[PDB]
């Protein structure tokens, strides 16, 4: 054979977990929609398409600096008039089963969710049902094992670093309302702890802090919090009052004569919440 | 007419003075700065529990509650910042009511922690209104008894109308 | 300092402003201490909270260093408390 | 690598925690014990694990992070007769010594201490991790 | 091609001095601005911007707004954006700028005494009657025409201090806004975006907290509380030679801007007025 | 220049500080001001010693 | 580079103090009027133009 004995090769890797979704019915061909962003080796382990579809969230970059550091950040896709469950940007382990319609989506994605959210009972139930469903032995078993192995590999990559970050001294993050004189913030740190390691990593990659103390310099990106966290999870709600207007101009004459080529401020609502602290740059 | 409204203003001052000791609450340090918390009413909640509290209105007549203040000697032509202060006060009152209505459930859990009784659905509103009325009494103290028999002010009346429309819609949205 | 001076051109006005700030601060510190008295302190500080404290102290010290400024028993006891010399008695 | 005889090093796994009991004031040429103690630690955080109250023999206790003083040759470190010097788990050459004998406690035995004349090794029954 | 470039109607009446007037083209835009982008940047630390509101099919409400050019370290005068008439002379180094610009500022703030002083001083220029007085007339007439145009009283429910939660009482920022000139008031309206927009009982919130502050000192790029918002910004050389020929690059960037967000705009029964 | 020629250190300092807090001082205005000040000071340092020697000259 | 290390060169020097006047507003170009006399190495440290303009 061509390749050296073993010698693990090096190539790109699709990173979004949902890329592994495939129809257990081998006789039914299926292709999941993945944004090309999935092939960027970055902190994101979900592609733009899955992110928008499932969490109502869009990625975004925040320049930081002399040396222009780029901090990852997500933004709301939640409209102004959405209410209740619609406001759950990222459901908690106690609500994801309901927020996400497990019945309406594929069994593989349900397993993916019950893996991300640490639901061993549901994972085992799905595994046993697939064992006793369809031609499990022929190829469905191997497909299920492949999907499970991919998800577990991603989770094993993430969780150790997540735990090290949790216990880390140099880098500290606090997901709550920096306005301690507020009621919608609560024990945001406790809820973040309740979240899974991979979910915690996603939250870190998505929600930027309201303030950021680097060594001795503090940068205040907001005088307010654009999202909150409660038992339900990450909620796209204004902690103090009326919801922020989210036009959603895309995706799902004299005025212009004056307003020809002309700097325009985006109407997007980025995610700003909590306090972050760091020593040195570590970049 | 507006003379009756002046009577309303004096009556609300005196009646606040009356109940703040008939039920000895005067949580008069609080204001409309943000959503109120049961941590400042625990004992007041205990005293409230002594009475049946269903005799309360879900909506707030923000109009009639605040209109009497609009009657003042603006003709002095010395403090237009007084009128601007009134505009700020009314707008912040509207925001306070809107936030209270939006997070009424949240306050419901708060007062579930503090005195878990069936009357909490009314205790929340009673706390809201009583803190608001203490703020009204403090505002009355701040302002002077310069109430005329009659006074027109289109701008203030328009602000009242537009903010209270939001207030009433929010309160109405409290379904059950 | 100007707001306090409204009440007079006091000789030690700067020290007075610092004292008032630290006193209003000590009020809430006593509040916290009362809230936490029942609880059991550890032999050593919580490391995460300690890191947060050090990092915030950096900024506080920077600001108050950038802003340069200008009847003994209880006075000195309270002043020692203000200067954080916990050896106060 | 050379070491000054004035330093005495004790190696013991126990020293993962600082041996407060083993510290003792050192005497000068005049046989006058020094009531000042200086404890050196590899990192600033280590200071929090030094209890000054556990040094009755001394009147003043200070703790600092030992740092390589490039201006002093370890072959002949500066002496400070005013204080008794103790190093805990030193990671960089000792450039300062105290009155009498400068004491060192370490779980590690790097080259710096390897050539140290006075070497006290505490023995333990092995117990391996997994 | 009406050039509304206020502060470009400046003529170096001194022969030895030549005024480049290198200012932004947008002055030829028949917009609500009476001062184009480069003048705005130079003398008010503001950068023009536009904020779309409804942009679905043809409803294209595009509210204008300017941006802070003040970092998170400046304070006091350094932070004041539009100084009050009581302090503008101090905030601006009028002595460091041309007397024509000083005249423009004095007219804007209604400092007629300063105007008279400046023309009195110009009285003693060598070519005073020849062309200095002509320059005075031209600049003064242009500035007066602009000011009259801005002033609405010549021949709606936007409140700027009515957003501030946690304020003790008073507002009065709108009081000072009233005290301002028509030109200054129009500038504030054009550059500052109310944090709230209510249309016929329909409220839209653009920010969770206002970004600007208004007080007696004037308009300040300060925060309602807490620390200031983070606001960052060939001659071949030896160093310009590059070495041998040989990370969120794939994602768009959210601006690190601080747009002027402050106030509440109330609109009556009028519908989506697009004229 | 005048506040330098005439020994008005207070006015010189006032102008220097105002220029420090006026316009893009750091970019090039600071260097221009320093150049002008250095030139004036060089001329004054050339003149004043000889002037003093002339004053005390016999 | 061409010149000897340091080696302060020798040339003429404008001597009138006012020759250094320049607009602090870099975006505004300005040239001060200097009489050529300024380039004479003499006791005068002001050019004829500035002298007449300021001192009469
Ligand atoms: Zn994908
Ligand atoms: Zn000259």
């Amino acid at each position: 054979l061509v390749p050296v004995g073993m010698a693990p090769r090096q190539m790109r890797v699709n990173r979004c977990i949902f890329a592994s979704i495939v129809s257990f019915d081998a006789c039914i061909t299926y292709k999941s929609p993945c944004s090309p962003d999935a092939y960027h080796d970055d902190g994101w382990f979900i592609c733009n398409n899955h992110l928008i579809k499932r969490f109502k969230m869009s990625k975004m970059v925040l320049p930081i600096f002399d040396n222009q550091f780029k901090m990852t950040i997500a933004r709301h896709l939640v409209g102004n008039k959405e209410r209740g469950i619609k406001r759950i940007l990222i459901p908690s382990a106690t609500n994801y089963q309901d927020v996400f319609n497990l019945n309406s989506m594929m069994q593989a994605e349900q397993l993916i969710f019950h893996l991300i959210y640490n639901n061993e009972n549901a994972v085992n139930t799905i595994c046993d049902n697939l064992k006793y469903t369809e031609g499990f032995t022929s190829n469905t078993q191997r497909v299920i094992h492949s999907v499970y192995a991919t998800t577990k590999s991603i989770l094993d990559t993430t969780n150790p670093n997540t735990f090290c970050s949790r216990v880390s001294r140099d880098e500290l993050r606090f997901f709550d309302v920096t306005n301690a004189r507020a009621l919608r913030g609560g024990a945001g740190d406790q809820l973040f702890n309740n979240y899974s390691g991979f979910l915690q990593n996603l939250i870190r990659r998505a929600v930027a802090p309201e303030y950021l103390q680097i060594d001795t310099e503090e940068l205040r990106f907001r005088n307010c919090a654009t999202c909150i966290i409660d038992e339900t999870g990450l909620v796209a709600s204004v902690p103090d009052g009326p919801e922020l207007y989210n036009p959603i101009r895309s995706s799902d004459r004299e005025l212009d004569r004056t307003l020809s080529g002309y700097e325009e401020y985006p109407t997007y609502v980025p995610l700003f919440l909590g306090y972050q602290i760091i020593n040195s740059e570590n970049n | 007419s507006k003379d009756i409204v002046n009577e309303k203003l004096q009556k609300i001052i005196v009646v606040t003075d009356g109940m703040k000791r008939l039920y000895e609450y005067c949580n008069c340090k609080n204001s409309l700065e943000t959503l109120p918390s049961a941590a400042n009413y625990g004992s007041l909640l205990k005293r409230l529990n002594l009475y049946n509290l269903d005799h309360i209105e879900m909506n707030v007549n923000f109009y009639e509650l605040l209109f009497p203040l609009t009657l003042y000697n603006d003709n002095d032509n010395s403090d237009k910042t007084l009128s601007h202060q009134l505009v700020n006060y009314i707008f912040l009152a509207s925001n306070y009511f809107q936030n209270c209505a939006k997070n009424f459930n949240y306050m419901r859990e708060t007062f579930n922690v503090f005195g878990p009784f069936k009357q909490i659905d009314f205790m929340v509103m009673f706390v809201i209104k009583f803190n608001f009325l203490c703020d009204m009494r403090n505002f009355a103290k701040l302002i002077d008894e310069l109430v005329p028999n009659k006074q027109p002010n289109m701008r203030i009346h328009s602000v009242l109308v537009m903010r209270d429309k939001i207030v009433k819609l929010a309160f109405s949205n409290l379904q059950f | 300092r100007e707001t306090f001076n409204v009440f007079g051109p006091f000789k030690q006005i700067d020290f007075m402003v610092m004292f008032v700030i630290k006193f209003n601060f000590l009020c809430d510190m006593r509040n916290f201490a009362k809230l936490i008295d029942e609880l059991v302190p550890n032999k050593q500080p919580n490391m995460r909270i300690h890191s947060v404290l050090v990092m915030r102290d950096k900024i506080v010290k920077l600001a108050f260093s950038n802003l340069q400024f200008q009847n003994t028993k209880h006075l000195q006891r309270l002043i020692m408390l203000m200067n954080a010399n916990y050896n106060v008695i | 690598m050379e070491c000054p005889f004035q330093i005495q090093v004790c190696i013991s796994d126990r020293f993962f925690a600082f041996p407060h009991n083993l510290v003792e004031p050192q005497s000068d040429v005049g046989n006058k014990l020094i009531e000042n103690l200086i404890v050196y630690v590899p990192t600033d955080d280590d200071r929090l694990y030094i209890d000054k109250k556990q040094f009755p023999k001394f009147n003043s206790v200070l703790v600092y992070r030992h740092e390589h003083d490039v201006n002093i040759d370890s072959r002949s470190p500066k002496k400070t007769a005013s204080a008794t010097i103790v190093y805990w788990n030193p990671l960089v050459p000792i450039t300062e010594i105290g009155a009498g004998e400068t004491r060192v406690f370490s779980v590690l035995l790097t080259n710096n201490l390897f050539y140290c004349n006075t070497m006290i090794v505490h023995h333990e029954n092995p117990k391996c991790p997994i």
